């Protein structure tokens, strides 16, 4: 809970200030896969959490993948 | 043959200054306004940059 109440949240560090995409996303994913992890009713709570992405243009990208790309780490991808 | 008068004794303390630090070196860093309103209005808009 210490790093909820500190670091300011993902809807305002994109509206209110301008942060960019690999920036917010860097302090944004160890917490959006510890959550996705604890509970699956927690799945549809933070996905559509989302703010304008004023830096990207999202008119003919699909977001499916945007969002998708952005979320994985490098752990659930490459086993040895 | 010389009257002695009572002596006076001061009861007062000394006051202080405006410098509400010792120097003023040290009181100009103190007098930098912080706060989340000013990285506000410096960075506005990336798209009016860009």
């Amino acid at each position: 809970k210490a790093f909820e109440e500190n670091v300011l949240p993902f809807v305002e560090l994109n509206n209110r200030f301008h942060l960019s995409t690999p920036w917010t996303f860097h302090i944004w994913r160890d917490y959006l896969d510890n959550q996705l992890n604890s509970n699956e009713n927690f799945s549809i709570d933070e996905l559509i959490e989302g703010a304008e992405f004023s830096d990207v243009d999202l008119t003919k990208i699909s977001k499916d993948l945007f969002t998708t790309f952005w979320r994985l780490s490098l752990y659930d991808i490459h086993f040895d | 043959k010389e009257k002695i008068p009572p002596p006076a004794f001061d009861e007062t303390f000394k006051k202080f200054t405006f410098i509400k630090m010792g120097n003023k070196l040290i009181n100009n860093v103190w007098k930098i306004p912080t706060g989340l309103d000013k990285i506000e209005q410096e960075v506005k808009k990336p798209e009016g940059v860009y």
